[PDB]
RNA sequence: AGGAGUGGAGCCUGCGGCUUAAUUUGACUCAACACGGGAAACCUCACCCGGCCCGGACACGGACAGGAUUGACAGAUUGAUAGCUCUUUCUCGAUUCCGUGGGUGGUGGUGCAUGGCCGUUCUUAGUUGGUGGAGCGAUUUGUCUGGUUAAUUCCGAUAACGAACGAGACUCUGGCAUGCUAACUAGUUACGCGACCGGUCGGCGUAACUUCUUAGAGGGACAAGUGGCGUUCAGCCACCCGAGAUUGAGCAAUAACAGGUCUGUGAUGCCCUUAGAUGUCCGGGGCUGCACGCGCGCUACACUGACUGGCUCAGCGUGUGCCUACCUACGCCGGCAGGCGCGGGUAACCCGUUGAACCCCAUUCGUGAUGGGGGGGGAUGCAAUUAUUCCCAUGACGAGGAAUUCCCAGUAAGUGCGGGUCAUAAGCUUGCGUUGAUUAAGUCCCUGCCCUUUGUACACACCGCCCGU
């Protein structure tokens, strides 16, 4: 019925709904520059002066997110953006400049279209953490 | 086995009337499970579940916290004999084959 | 009115595990095999199998209304809510407690241990089981408490389905210096699964098929149907 | 009684003539 | 190579002699110390009192049936509260009394006992028949010089061939709805209003025919692709790809330790076990008493940060129980509870979009032991006590006694959320998040286990054997 292929770093999950629209984008209720922490804002900033603001001018996307820590959260969203814009732009207008921008977006960063696999590690008995074990008493 | 024996009796009397019948075993209860609103101290009905286990006539068990009875044809016949029940009472667990 | 799952299982565990320690204290003589317990709407029954069919439903069916006394008057259940069904052996894919019982009840009339060691072996042998261990633990030759161990045919250890393929039982034989305990374990066989040994074939034998044999065509024969 | 395992666990204790004896008369009895 | 790197400083129930009767053991150096899944006056003492019942049935002795635990009131009185010793008095209605042997109260006698399950050698890769070959035989080969592998894992050589358990496959678990099984109760763009006039409210409306986190099927990855190395076989490395080119656990040999558990258990090695007391009935002093004295328990230990809050994020821990009774919306007095109806629910309904943790600091502490951990009371239970469990005070430590401690990618640590006592958490523990890392693709050195060859006068097997005065 749909892909809505979202994104997903760590257990942070971020879903960019795209449709036609202006090219704005909003980020749960919000614009993209105001995070409260504000040292990750470069990295939100990433794909729109990785791809150029050409091409974010006739798309309204809405983001959605859930999941913990401030940083998880991030790394998810601009993933969840750069994989709808693929979508969308792909299954409706052309395709070799669609090449184009998912080769820059390749030679940029890897993660930006294919999701981060690796989560967390489930802890055993025995000790404080998982791989960790308690002290021998000596 | 110091109980005053009309709850002896009594204890008897509802035995037959209802066949076997089940035990717990502690001190620190109040008043009994089944027999509550009455008041009756647990030890001398402890006392003379083992004396009559021991005199005996119904196979002694302990069994892990929570005791029963074992009836057969001996100790329903010496039970009628004990409390001098009529010669046309049968349990009702008989009922109806 | 309503109640959860979580507490009633482990209520209906409770009851299970009284049960079913009470049922290995007394019915060990008269020969029971398998015991079960059943469920019906607003109604809790207990059944019994053996080889011994109306043996194990007694005599004057003095067994049947004193246990059912006993559970109904411990167990808080109103009156009735228990009774015994019926039901009939498939195979002997589950053997094990009546050549247990056998040796044991040989044994407490004056019998050695080691005899009834070599009987059961045999004998659970011939019914067809694939392997079984008999850990007797205590004094038989002297006063060092040896855990005789007796294994015969093959055990896995390791695996998925290694988790149904074990049977045991258990008992006690008198000696007065000390008494010999008596595990008995059996492994379940796959070929006679009886609908319980796993119907899917082993995970590691690929199940081959042997191939058909036909004539190589060398000119063209057709058939109308 | 079984010689056949009497001696199998006993020819290593005081009883090792008797279960040998024992074993020799079941297989050949005359 | 490297992070806590412990113990260094006050910092668990247990803990060594432990003065008194006592602050003892039932485990004793990878097999004693979060040990019997103990928030210690108890069931959160076994060593302690005395009133609390004196378990004796089974041949029979005593007046050859009334020898009273069960009945409290200013003098008796090892608590006046027991009819337990003052000349004094008593609450059932046949059953207290003493005895070869039985009964047991099993926290106190042993474990150099198994009711059976555990732990372990050990998760290192080992173990074993059959038939055949060698040997008089015990035995040996198969089970190996070699390469390879996490692996006795394969290939290869091959008097062995063919098999079994173990390893592996197998099960679950993050990657897997990029398509299919389809509930507003958790979420799902469309639907004039609210907002300034076309863009944010999770309070509302196509009953949207489920992409999300809710899951039954199905799929995907295999050293098949390429390059390279290899005796060019097993295999190994890199690269292109792909969600994933090794994720974690689960199951885990044959045989044994003279291990733990009878303190999970009335079967079981037992002199006081003739019901003379460990609890029945009391809980006082303490394992909270002091000296190297064995115990991860030690949050924090300061300008990375302590203050105050402007602040912005799933635990996927779970939280209303047949003889169950312990999980504040709507308004307020308050430093907590205390509540007056009142914690929405037997649960994805009610806690909820469970705003808990490094953060743009929302006054202060620009280099120092300092702002940096830091004795009376108002009230869960029968009793706050050496504050077990809230209010004001009289603020060692320098990266730290010589220190048989873990760890190689969501992992060490920090911090946070909870579950074990639940009368309200646990200083530990068990699960789960968040922040999140520097060296590695190696080797036997110093540590352990294993294999081969070799020697042996050892076989109880070097903690052996043995010679001499």
């Amino acid at each position: 019925q749909s892909v809505q292929v979202f994104g997903r770093k760590k257990t942070a999950t971020a879903v960019a709904h795209c449709k036609r629209g202006n090219g704005l984008i909003k980020v749960n209720g919000r614009p993209l520059e105001m995070i409260e922490p504000r040292t990750l804002q470069y990295k939100l900033l990433e794909p729109v002066l990785l791809l150029g603001k050409e091409r974010f001018a006739g798309v309204d996307i809405r983001v959605r997110v859930k999941g913990g820590g401030h940083v998880a959260q991030i790394y998810a969203i601009r993933q969840s953006i750069s994989k709808a814009l693929v979508a969308y732009y792909q299954k409706y207008v052309d395709e070799a400049s669609k090449k184009e921008i998912k080769d820059i977006l390749i030679q940029y960063d890897r993660t930006l279209l294919v999701a981060d696999p690796r989560r967390c590690e489930s802890k055993k008995f025995g000790g404080p953490g998982a791989r960790a074990r308690y002290q021998k008493s000596y | 086995m110091l109980m005053p024996k009309k709850n002896r009796i009594a204890i008897y009397e509802l035995l037959f009337k209802e066949g076997v019948m089940v035990a717990k075993k502690d001190v620190h209860m109040p008043k009994h499970p089944e027999l509550a609103d009455k008041n009756v101290p647990n030890l001398h009905v402890m006392k003379a579940m083992q004396s009559l286990k021991s005199r005996g006539y119904v196979k002694e068990q302990f069994a892990w916290r929570h005791f029963y009875w074992y009836l057969t044809n001996e100790g329903i016949q010496y039970l009628r004999d004990y409390l001098h029940l009529p010669p046309e009472i049968v349990p009702a667990t008989l009922r109806r084959s | 009115v309503q109640i959860s799952k979580k507490r009633k299982f482990v209520a209906d565990g409770i009851f299970k595990a009284e049960l079913n320690e009470f049922l290995t204290r007394e019915l060990a003589e008269d020969g029971y095999s398998g015991v079960e317990v059943r469920v019906t709407p607003t109604r809790t029954e207990i059944i019994i199998l053996a080889t011994r069919t109306q043996n194990v439903l007694g005599e004057k069916g003095r067994r049947i209304r004193e246990l059912t006394a006993v559970v109904q008057k411990r167990f808080g259940f109103p009156e009735g809510s228990v009774e015994l069904y019926a039901e009939k052996v498939a195979t002997r894919g589950l053997c094990a407690i009546a050549q247990a019982e056998s040796l044991r009840y040989k044994l407490l009339g004056g019998l050695a241990v080691r005899r009834a060691c070599y009987g059961v072996l045999r004998f659970i042998m011939e019914s067809g089981a694939k392997g079984c261990e008999v850990v007797v633990s205590g004094k038989l030759r002297g006063q060092r408490a040896k855990s005789m161990k007796f294994v015969d045919g093959l055990m896995i250890h390791s695996g998925d389905p290694v988790n149904y393929y074990v049977d045991t039982a258990v008992r006690h034989v008198l000696l007065r210096q000390g008494v010999l305990g008596i595990k008995v374990k059996i492994m379940l066989p796959w070929d006679p699964t009886g609908k319980i040994g796993p119907k899917k074939p082993l995970p590691d034998h690929v199940s081959i098929v042997e191939p058909k044999d036909e004539i190589l065509p060398t000119t063209p024969i057709s058939e109308q149907k | 009684t079984d010689p056949f395992e009497d001696f199998e666990f006993n020819c290593n204790t005081k009883y090792s003539g008797g279960v040998t004896r024992n074993l020799m008369r079941e297989l050949n009895g005359g």
